[PDB]
C-alpha cells in the first residue's frame, strides 16, 4: 500500500526494446535466453549502451543515474572477466558495483551473494 | 530547297545533347558537393563521441 504506479521510464540505448516496448518504472521484465548461445556478453553489451534519456520527459540523468548493481553466480572464468573489461573500458565503473560469485566458489556462498 | 530543311535538322540535336551533358555536368557537381559535405559533417559526428566517452573514461579513473 507504500507502492505506487510507474510514471518515468529508462533507456538502455536500444531501439526495438525501449521504442516498441517502454521498459518502465519497477518494471521486472525477464529475458529469456536459450543455451548453446552466450547469455552473458548479450548482457554486459547493453551495459554501455544503456544511458537513461528521460530528457523528452523533462527531467535529468542526475535525478535518474545510472547505477548498476550486479550479481551474477556460476560464471564461467572467461566470462567473469570479459564483464570488469566492459566496464573498464569508458568510465561506470565509479558509478556501479560488481558481485559475481564464479563456478568454484562454493554452492552455499551462491545463495548469500544477491 | 531541300538543304534548307537540312541544315535546321543538325542544329536542334546539337543544342539538346549539350543542354543533356550540362545537365549531367550540373548535376554531378551538386550530388559531389552534397557528399564532400556529408562526409565532414560524419566527421563531426564522430568527434563529439570519441571525446565525450574519453571524458567520462579518464573523470572515472581519477
Amino acid at each position: 500500500v507504500a507502492r505506487r504506479k510507474p510514471e518515468q521510464f529508462i533507456q538502455t540505448g536500444i531501439s526495438t526494446i525501449d521504442v516498441m516496448n517502454t521498459l518502465v518504472r519497477g518494471q521486472k521484465l525477464p529475458i529469456f535466453s536459450g543455451s548453446g548461445l552466450p547469455a552473458n556478453e548479450i548482457a554486459a553489451q547493453i551495459a554501455r549502451q544503456a544511458t537513461v534519456r528521460p530528457d523528452l520527459s523533462g527531467e535529468g540523468e542526475k535525478e535518474e543515474p545510472f547505477a548498476v548493481v550486479f550479481a551474477a553466480m556460476g560464471i564461467t572464468q572467461r566470462e567473469l572477466s570479459y564483464f570488469i573489461q566492459e566496464f573498464e573500458r569508458t568510465g561506470a565503473l565509479s558509478r556501479s558495483v560488481l558481485f559475481l560469485n564464479k563456478a568454484d566458489d562454493p554452492t552455499i556462498e551462491r545463495i548469500l551473494t544477491p | 530547297k531541300l538543304e534548307a530543311i537540312l541544315s535546321q535538322e543538325v542544329e536542334a540535336e546539337i543544342q539538346a545533347l549539350l543542354q543533356e551533358a550540362e545537365a549531367k555536368a550540373e548535376a554531378v557537381k551538386r550530388e559531389a558537393e552534397e557528399k564532400a559535405k556529408a562526409l565532414l559533417q560524419a566527421r563531426e559526428r564522430a568527434l563529439e563521441a570519441q571525446y565525450r566517452a574519453a571524458l567520462r573514461r579518464a573523470e572515472s579513473a581519477g
